[PDB]
């Protein structure tokens, strides 16, 4: 574009070809600079621009179908079921051994409608049964309150998430690393800036391991894309609006500009062409031609286009359990009346013993082995987040 | 201000950023600009001032003096700058009251109708 | 009717030229009217029915009108109160102003008239079922 | 600022004080225009600007009648109503087609209602197929009521205003503002 | 939340005792 | 609102400070209506 070498004092660009007589006009994105208008003329700016921020278009999270289980860990949901069995089984045992309406068929039913806080009809009339029901009544009071409170904590923290809308937002929030091309007007903007925000941003960028500076614009656009939220690229306003309209439609331009530049049309400082060109640009500005051409090349040739309430995507598996719960209940009324329309202890003899034989065995073969706990471990790199394991491990109750 | 969020005023962006920093803090600037213009320092046509003035404006722009003066007069001398949860009022939950009385109104009808027409 | 703010005793009794709180309580107006209409028709049926107990049928459909009066008196108060709070929201929020609504004894007598005409309706279903008994 | 009369062709303002000789320089918010730089000399712009939109700041909205429904989307409330009919029909088909009766179509609506508003029972379905209709809708209710309370708590904690319009493309499409 | 599990099993443990004791000593 | 006594080493600290925090604090205090500056220490303790 044009820069006077400090040694040889020689311009080397389109500014060079105007100073050294090779050309008559430079109609190009040439920034109106002090050191350039000392050697050439400029028209009034045909395009105003500045330094802007490029971030990735944020993301949305996809609720994997059983996402409604997420406020409690899967170890909790497992031990809720093991405690649902345990409270049902202890009900039926206490109820048989009492002066009954209860079966284990009913004791599965007391313990569920107490988990769902939906009331029950069968009351454990024994005061030994009242200890069973009462502790499962308090159990599910603490489990339901913990589900609602951890889900409220999720939805509050997700609503407190504020995207970057300024350079002050990048200034404060240091979780996103922001950078610049390693050689140009954008890097030299922050290096000499005596504005408090941009002085702080330069302090971050010069002192950052690994390097936030990229070497090419196409390198800096790529680093925005393969960082998923963590890189912001400081570039010029017009390339930011142009890459926003490319494929993939992945990045976006946030904020206003951080400074004010202009692009001018340059003539060789003596020309008879310089004055009619200056009045051409002001005529094309006020006849809307310069905004018409920007729409044509940024937006009309664009490869892209141009609620706070909870959605069914989130609570979707609670309907799939509901349909699957109705679908299984059509099966039962089928087979149970087919048991009734066709309507002993040796099967009770066989099953109770043969369950124990595996039952003694399955705990036995598990406690003697060493595959209770897998344990991966290691360090990551930002190299596609690819992981090496520097500690694989197994565990048993004693045999590790 | 006196239209309850039903009048949007199209004006220049530098006044729009200035009125936003006044008292009250009622107004707000939205979007980006619609056209692009500039304010320049004017001299008579053919004048000794013209070329040193033009090189002065470019030097103040790149040293950051013109950005420093705008933060000063628009924002540092700006009146606007830059909680404590309140009780739920009845206007927020007035719907379940209308569904309650509307549920009692549709319940007295089904009582008075069907017991007569048993 | 105003007071100490410019001290004027200008009971505007608004029908024409003028704040918007006074226009929103205009919107809630028909519900204490219909409630007062169903109180009056519940009693001018009640007063004649002390003279004529002769079939049984009187104090039931007056007791319907005692209960239907209070239910439209609820909707009267809910629309009245919510219309205040809608306009207390939209005023302006400075740290140098203070708005203070307060409900008076005229509001309270309307709310006391709820419990009386509802409990009147409860006894009105009582002695209807005593004359249907006798 | 300076304009030219159609008849007298005389420049007013700060422009005419430069065209005619009263002044030597005009440091001002003076717009670089075509018709003005034909008669004076501007510098490069010291301030860039344009036409913008001014709106009143968004405050807390007014609550409608059905404002209490807003923690869940309308797509959910419909699918709850469809599922409430759905679990009462299936509870009826459990009861009518070969039961264990007392659970009519009007009773199966009444069991699933107090189930979803979490209000006891009247009688347990006493089948097994009635229980699975009863038991799964009880877990459905628990997740939906907990998601209502948890999403309303997020709303009441974090006040988050939005503007109606965000550009001049938006103003052109609407007719409300 | 491991406490309400220990109170659950500890509540079932103290409930089987009161069952096995008192029905024998009726 | 935070303030300083109107004449002393504390006010002249912020006035000449070129540290980014204290430069911002001086910008607030010089441009503040009503005046955050007190005239006496016992006045400034009372205003707290
Ligand atoms: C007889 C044994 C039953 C065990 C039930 C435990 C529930 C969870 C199972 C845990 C096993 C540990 C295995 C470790 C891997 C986790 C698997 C899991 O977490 O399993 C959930 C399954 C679907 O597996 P997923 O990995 O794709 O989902 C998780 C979503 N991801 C993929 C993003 C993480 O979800 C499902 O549908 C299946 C379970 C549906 C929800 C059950 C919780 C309680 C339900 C009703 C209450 C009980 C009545 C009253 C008391
Ligand atoms: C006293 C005792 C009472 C106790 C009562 C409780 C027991 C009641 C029974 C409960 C179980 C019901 C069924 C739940 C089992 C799993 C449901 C399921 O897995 O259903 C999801 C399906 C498939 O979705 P996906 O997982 O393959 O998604 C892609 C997965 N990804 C993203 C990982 C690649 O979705 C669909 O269309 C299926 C929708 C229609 C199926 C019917
Ligand atoms: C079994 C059900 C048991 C009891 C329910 C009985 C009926 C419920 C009581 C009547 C409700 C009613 O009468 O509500 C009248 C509303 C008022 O209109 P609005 O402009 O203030 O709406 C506010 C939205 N905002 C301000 C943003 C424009 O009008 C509307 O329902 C607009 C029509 C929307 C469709 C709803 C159908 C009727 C309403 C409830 C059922
Ligand atoms: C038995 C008697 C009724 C129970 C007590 C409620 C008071 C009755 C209202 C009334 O008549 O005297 C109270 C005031 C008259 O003094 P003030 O207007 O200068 O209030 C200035 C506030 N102070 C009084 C602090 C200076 O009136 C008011 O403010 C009304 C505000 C308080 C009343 C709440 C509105 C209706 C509530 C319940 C009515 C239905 C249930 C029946 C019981
Ligand atoms: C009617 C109720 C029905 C059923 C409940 C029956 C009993 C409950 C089950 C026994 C609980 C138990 O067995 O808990 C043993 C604990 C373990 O001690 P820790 O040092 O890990 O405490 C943890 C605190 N940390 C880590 C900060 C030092 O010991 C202790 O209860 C320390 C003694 C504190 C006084 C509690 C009395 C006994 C416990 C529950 C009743
Ligand atoms: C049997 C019942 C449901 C009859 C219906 C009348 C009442 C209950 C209804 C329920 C919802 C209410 C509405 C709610 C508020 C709106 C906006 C307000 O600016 C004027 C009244 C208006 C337009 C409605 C009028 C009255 C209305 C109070
Ligand atoms: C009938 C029941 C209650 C008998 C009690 C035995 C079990 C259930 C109890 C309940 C609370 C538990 C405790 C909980 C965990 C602590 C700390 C841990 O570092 C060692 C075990 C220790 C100190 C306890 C031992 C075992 C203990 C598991
Ligand atoms: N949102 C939501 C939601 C609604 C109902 C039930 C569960 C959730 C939910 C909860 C959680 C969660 C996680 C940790 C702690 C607490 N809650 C997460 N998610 C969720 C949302 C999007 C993608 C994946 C999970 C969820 O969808
Ligand atoms: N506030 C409130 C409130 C009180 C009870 C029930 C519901 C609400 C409510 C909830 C929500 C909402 C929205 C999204 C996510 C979660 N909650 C919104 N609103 C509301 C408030 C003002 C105007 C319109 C709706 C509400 O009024
Ligand atoms: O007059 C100048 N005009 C410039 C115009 C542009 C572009 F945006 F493409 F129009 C760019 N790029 C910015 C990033 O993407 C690739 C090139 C550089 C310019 N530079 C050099 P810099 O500003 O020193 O980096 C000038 O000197
Ligand atoms: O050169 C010009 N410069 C201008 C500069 C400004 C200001 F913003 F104050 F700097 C304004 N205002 C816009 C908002 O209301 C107050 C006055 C008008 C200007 N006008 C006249 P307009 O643009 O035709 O209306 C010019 O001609």
């Amino acid at each position: 574009y044009g820069a006077r070498d400090a040694d040889t004092k020689i311009w080397n660009g389109m500014v060079g070809e105007l100073v050294y007589g090779k050309a008559d006009i430079a109609i190009a994105p040439l920034t109106i600079t002090l050191v350039r208008e000392e050697v050439i003329d400029f028209s009034k700016p045909f395009m105003s621009l500045g330094i802007s921020i490029m971030i990735k278009k944020p993301q949305k999270s996809k609720p994997g179908v059983f996402s409604f289980l997420d406020p409690l860990a899967y170890e909790i949901w497992m031990c809720i079921v093991f405690a649902y069995i345990g409270v049902s089984v202890v009900l039926f045992l206490v109820s048989r051994f009492s002066p009954n309406e209860f079966g284990i068929f009913n004791s599965l039913w007391f313990s569920l409608g107490a988990f769902m806080q939906q009331g029950c009809d069968i009351s454990p009339r024994s005061l030994s049964g009242r200890i069973v029901g009462g502790v499962w009544w308090f159990f599910t009071l603490i489990i339901i309150s913990s589900y609602t409170a951890n889900l409220a904590a999720f939805l509050t923290v997700e609503r407190m998430v504020s995207p970057i809308e300024s350079a002050e937002d990048l200034s404060k929030q240091t979780e996103i690393a922001y950078g610049t091309l390693d050689s140009g007007s954008t890097k030299e903007f922050f290096r000499r800036s005596k504005i408090a925000v941009f002085d702080k941003m330069w302090t971050y960028m010069r002192s950052a391991e690994p390097s936030v500076f990229v070497r090419t614009t196409a390198e800096g656009v790529a680093r925005v894309r393969k960082s998923k939220g963590k890189y912001a690229y400081l570039l010029e306003s017009t390339m930011n609006e142009y890459i926003e309209q490319r494929k993939p439609c992945d990045t976006m331009k946030v904020g206003g500009n951080l400074d004010s530049k202009g692009y001018g049309i340059a003539t060789p400082k003596g020309s008879s062409l310089g004055t009619p060109v200056n009045l051409a640009v002001l005529k094309l500005s006020e006849q809307g031609v310069l905004d018409k051409l920007k729409n044509k090349w940024w937006y009309d040739k664009g490869e892209c286009g141009a609620t706070s309430a909870l959605s069914l995507s989130n609570v979707a598996g609670v309907f799939y359990i509901l349909v699957g719960g109705l679908g299984l209940a059509m099966l039962v009324a089928l087979i149970e009346f087919c048991y009734k329309s066709r309507a002993g202890r040796k099967a009770l003899t066989l099953l109770s013993s043969v369950f124990a034989v595996c039952g003694l065995g399955l705990l036995g073969i598990a406690v003697s082995t060493d595959y209770w706990l897998y344990l991966e471990e290691g360090i990551i790199l930002p190299q596609n987040q690819s992981t090496e394991v520097k500690m694989s491990l197994h565990s048993g109750l004693w045999r590790v | 201000r006196k239209s309850k969020g039903k009048y949007a005023y199209l004006l220049e962006s530098t006044m729009n950023e200035y009125i936003e920093q006044r008292k009250p803090c009622d107004t707000m600037k939205v979007g980006g600009n619609l056209d692009s213009k500039g304010y320049g320092i004017a001299t008579p046509k053919g004048s000794s001032l013209g070329t040193p003035v033009n090189l002065a404006v470019l030097k103040l722009s790149e040293q950051g003096v013109l950005d420093k003066l705008k933060n000063k007069w628009w924002y540092d001398k700006g009146e606007c700058g830059a909680e404590k949860t309140s009780a739920l009022s009845l206007s927020n939950v007035a719907g379940v009251f209308y569904i309650l009385v509307g549920g009692l109104g549709l319940a007295m009808l089904v009582a008075l109708i069907e017991f007569c027409y048993k | 009717c105003f007071l100490a703010g410019e001290e004027r005793g200008r009971c505007f009794t608004i029908e024409y030229v003028m704040v918007n709180v006074l226009k929103m309580i205009r919107s809630a107006t028909p519900f204490p009217l219909v409630s007062l209409f169903f109180m009056f028709i519940g009693f001018i049926l009640s007063n004649i029915g002390h003279i004529r107990p002769h079939r049984t049928i009187l104090a039931f459909v007056s007791g319907i009108f005692f209960i239907l009066s209070g239910l439209s008196l609820v909707v009267g108060l809910v629309l009245y109160i919510s219309s205040i709070n809608d306009e207390m929201l939209n005023r302006t929020k400075d740290a140098e102003t203070y708005f203070n609504y307060k409900y008076g004894w005229s509001f309270a007598f309307a709310a006391i008239s709820f419990l009386l005409t509802e409990s009147a309706g409860v006894m009105s279903v009582y002695l209807f079922m005593k004359r249907y008994t006798a | 600022y300076g304009a030219r009369d159609a008849d007298t062709k005389i420049w007013n303002g700060m422009v005419g004080e430069l065209v005619y000789g009263k002044a030597d320089i005009a440091i001002a918010p003076l717009t670089i225009t075509l018709v003005r730089e034909e008669v004076i000399d501007f510098s490069k712009p010291f301030m860039s600007l344009g036409i913008s939109i001014m709106i009143k700041k968004p405050q807390k909205s007014k609550p409608g009648v059905f404002s209490f429904l807003d923690p869940l989307a309308y797509e959910i409330w419909m699918c709850i109503v469809f599922a409430y009919i759905g679990v009462s029909v299936v509870l009826f088909l459990v009861s009518r087609f070969s039961p264990y009766n007392e659970f009519g179509i009007f009773n199966s609506l009444w069991f699933s209602l107090g189930a979803f508003m979490q209000q006891g029972c009247d009688i347990s379905p006493r089948s097994l197929s009635g229980r699975i209709v009863g038991g799964v809708w009880w877990f459905f209710t628990l997740i939906i009521i907990s998601s209502y309370t948890a999403n309303l708590a997020a709303f009441l904690t974090v006040e988050r205003m939005v503007s109606p319009i965000e550009s001049a493309e938006d103003l052109s499409k609407q007719t409300e503002i």
